[PDB]
RNA sequence: GCUUUACUGCAGGCUGUCGCUGAGGACUCUCACUCCGGGAGGAGGACACCGAUAGCCGGGCA
RNA sequence: ACUCGUACGGUCACUGAAUCCUGCCCAGUGCAGGUAUCUGAACACCUCGUACAAGAGGACGAAGGACCUGUCAACGGCGGG
RNA sequence: AAACAUCUCAGUAUCGGGAGGAACAGAAAACGCAAUGUGAUGUCGUUAGUAACCGCGAGUGAACGCGAUACAGCCCAAACC
């Protein structure tokens, strides 16, 4: 049978829809009064953070980060430049905005370590993901056998290396196949053309 | 100049003369899907757009004889060379 | 080219900011509870910096002691008071809806509780002409008709220190004096008086603008100088 | 007035001091920045790709 | 370096449209949103701001 | 920033004490307002097309412009016969 | 590019954030010598200056496969408890 998690997931299909609907508008109310990165006892997605590696366990964290929405806030050039090149307005990042997130909720929490995260939606100029955060240094963690990989010392700042879920894909290292030939290995050693 | 509507001359698919209906070129209008549509599209981006950032050329001071030559029985018409004419009228 | 000095401005350096240090007081009217019982007397005049206009020191009852705007009329010794039921005489605070129509008041709120906005330079003084359960109509100075919210609170009378502008200050060394209490960059260069890469109006063998000087009230920072979207100039007609 | 040799009598300021940090005479004891380590500024010692040749 | 009705672009301003965004070719309301108020509450209000785009102007700049 | 500021303000320009004065021109250019009608982009909408899509066309039409008006202490002009 | 705008120099210089002794990648919603076929990933040789792009100018430029190196394959979420 169905399981309730499976619930929560049908109604985050359609989150401009039925009481999710209603509950985006109250919360987003009571969300564009906190923080950048405010830290949350409970995931506002808990299948989605259960699917993404998320347990009820110590050492695991979760928070939610706004970022602006929109392209990039770029100044205009000050001095010679092509055509080509003075453009400003239509220039977009090519980190995503949910990479950002990631990001500014890392550096929040020097200590954890970027598991992965999820949207929970938008308004007219916010945009809010929830980020999942591991205590590489705890032990319920260091001796939790699906979780005590991202206590490796190779996995130091994984955002900042684009090692996250979000990081891979937007790195073009979806397809195994065709199109992914600048994109594999590592776009840097690709001459960074993807 | 003046120039007959009708008249006969070689057909060329026919492979044989008979009378042919002389009619200017009407112009075909483009469907916008062509693969120079698509590399303007494509191509153009901030700044100049290099060929596609260019504009009309020009006009020479006379045009030359753009016709279509019609016969008159299968109804297969054939291009010819055309020749400057400041003016071109069919007579009937 | 380089950009222009309306464009210098902006950054907000010291050369263009006003010398705030100096400053007395940010003249508001006083905050109540309600009941209008606030009273209080006049302690002493002083001359304001920012304003080059005299002001009032006032002590209340509730042992509160600040400058305020000062009404043309208004001496040591007097008593101030400030609510709906004030009483309507000069030097009194209370909404313009206590006012009585006909009245010269000073230091009209642009909403009520902002504390006051218009009306509140040398001499000057607005007009409150229709009353209403919904709108309070004042001709402010500039005389435009003002819809205000019957709420907002206003002080009875004309600002003091009127006629200023009367007396010419005849020589360069009296402006100086005066512009340097001003957040203001002073003298003034004429721009045809300038070079091309400075202004608009610079370069050219003799000084003239190059171009018209009624400008469009689209043109961007750095060219908008001249006539701003004049509807019209000279005197003729 | 000479912008040259007269103008250079007045020079007795103090600005570029010895670095508590790296020891070099660089501590801009007015702006407490180091120009040549960064201390004051930087937690992390300033250096640049631009103080050698590109490929070196 | 400078100028302009040189060429091509760029910021910026104005304007239509979409999102934020809700209730009953012109209209009312309040709940988001914005501002005022110490608060209670007041004004404004689905506009404005902000994000996206479309047209015009565009030596302010390249 | 202007601003502890509020039109007796402060921003933007021109002329440059006093004294006697400061005429004529709004066609062009600039600015500003108006505007039946014309022009005028994209979204949404309608027609054709495609089992969808490209694409062609229509209806509606903002700022802008045409058109009209104001304006020279606005750029400037004040001749030949 | 014998000027120069797209293009080129080049994702180069240079800047910001950061890992390790190596990084990164990685067990197919792949390939598509179309097959009764191959079988994670790097790298090396080749494929090839080929396919593809480009004021179709100047220039730019892969992949599958193949021969090699080394080889390695697993853990959740959920259902049911
Ligand atoms: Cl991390
Ligand atoms: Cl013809
Ligand atoms: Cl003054
Ligand atoms: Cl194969
Ligand atoms: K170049
Ligand atoms: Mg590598
Ligand atoms: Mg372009
Ligand atoms: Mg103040
Ligand atoms: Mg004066
Ligand atoms: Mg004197
Ligand atoms: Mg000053
Ligand atoms: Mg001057
Ligand atoms: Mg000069
Ligand atoms: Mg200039
Ligand atoms: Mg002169
Ligand atoms: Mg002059
Ligand atoms: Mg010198
Ligand atoms: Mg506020
Ligand atoms: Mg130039
Ligand atoms: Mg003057
Ligand atoms: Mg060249
Ligand atoms: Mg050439
Ligand atoms: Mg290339
Ligand atoms: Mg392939
Ligand atoms: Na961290
Ligand atoms: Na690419
Ligand atoms: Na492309
Ligand atoms: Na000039
Ligand atoms: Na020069
Ligand atoms: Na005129
Ligand atoms: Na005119
Ligand atoms: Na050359
Ligand atoms: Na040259
Ligand atoms: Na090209
Ligand atoms: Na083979």
């Amino acid at each position: 049978a169905r399981s309730a998690y499976s619930y929560i997931r049908e109604a985050w299909k359609r989150p401009k829809e039925g009481q999710i609907a209603e509950l985006m508008w109250h919360r987003m109310q009571e969300w564009r009064n906190e923080p950048a990165v405010v830290r949350i006892e409970r995931p506002t997605r808990l299948d989605r953070a259960r699917s993404l590696g998320y347990k009820a366990k110590q050492g695991i964290i979760v928070v939610r980060v706004a970022i602006r929405k929109g392209s990039s806030r770029r100044t205009r050039f000050n001095k010679g430049r092509r055509s080509k090149r003075m453009m400003v307005n239509r220039i977009t990042r090519k980190k995503n905005i949910q990479r950002i997130a990631e990001e500014r909720a890392n550096r929040k929490f020097p200590n954890l370590r970027v598991l992965n995260s999820y949207s929970v939606g938008e308004d007219g100029r916010h945009k809010w993901h929830e980020v999942i955060l591991i205590d590489p240094d705890h032990p319920a963690i260091k001796s939790d056998d699906q979780l005590s990989w991202i206590s490796r010392t190779r996995h130091r700042l994984r955002t900042f290396r684009g090692l996250t879920s979000a990081g891979r894909r937007c790195r073009g290292l979806r397809g195994q196949g065709k199109g992914s030939e600048k994109v594999r290995p590592s776009l840097r050693v690709n001459g960074a053309k993807a | 100049m003046q120039m007959p509507r009708r008249f006969n001359t070689y057909c060329p698919h026919c492979n044989e003369h008979q009378e042919h209906e002389v009619e200017k070129v009407r112009s075909g209008r483009q469907t916008g899907m062509k693969w120079i549509d698509r590399q303007r599209e494509r191509n153009s981006g901030i700044g100049n757009d290099g060929k596609f950032s260019k504009v009309p050329g020009g006009d020479k001071p006379t045009k030359k004889t753009d016709l279509k030559y019609r016969c008159g029985e299968c109804g297969k018409a054939h291009l010819r060379e055309g020749w400057r004419a400041g003016r071109l009228e069919f007579q009937e | 080219g380089r950009r222009i000095q309306g464009q210098r401005r902006g950054r907000g350096t010291s050369t263009f900011r006003a010398p705030s240090h100096r400053y007395k007081a940010d003249l508001e009217h006083r905050k109540v509870e309600d009941g209008d019982v606030i009273a209080g007397t006049v302690v002493d005049i002083e001359h304001d910096p920012a304003r080059s206009a005299p002001v009032a020191a006032v002590e209340f009852e509730d042992g509160d002691r600040r400058l305020i705007l000062a009404p043309e009329g208004v001496g040591v010794g007097d008593e101030l008071q400030v609510g709906v039921d004030a009483e309507i005489a000069p030097g009194n605070t209370l909404p313009l809806a206590e006012i009585p129509e006909g009245v010269p008041v000073c230091n009209v709120e642009s909403s009520p509780g902002d504390g006051g906005k218009f009306a509140r330079a040398s001499g000057v003084n607005a007009q409150l002409l229709t009353h209403d359960r919904n709108v309070a109509v004042v001709k402010l100075p500039s005389g435009e008709m003002k819809r205000l919210d019957p709420q907002c609170r206003a002080t009875i009378g004309v600002v003091g220190g009127g006629g200023r502008t009367d007396k010419p200050f005849v020589k360069a060394g009296n402006k100086h004096h005066k512009m340097k209490a001003r957040g203001t960059k002073w003298p003034n260069v004429r721009g045809v008086a300038m070079n091309a890469v400075d202004h608009p109006f610079g370069g050219g063998g003799r000084q003239h603008p190059g171009k018209p000087k009624s400008i469009s009230r689209n043109a961007p920072p750095g060219r908008k100088v001249g006539d701003i979207a004049s509807k019209r100039t000279g005197r003729g007609g | 007035t000479g912008a040259g040799t007269p103008s250079q009598g007045k020079k007795n300021t103090t600005t570029h001091t010895k670095c508590r940090r790296c020891g070099e005479k660089s501590y801009h004891t007015k702006k407490k920045v180091c120009s040549s380590c960064g201390f004051g500024k930087s937690a992390k010692r300033r250096d640049y790709e631009w103080q050698s040749k590109a490929g070196e």
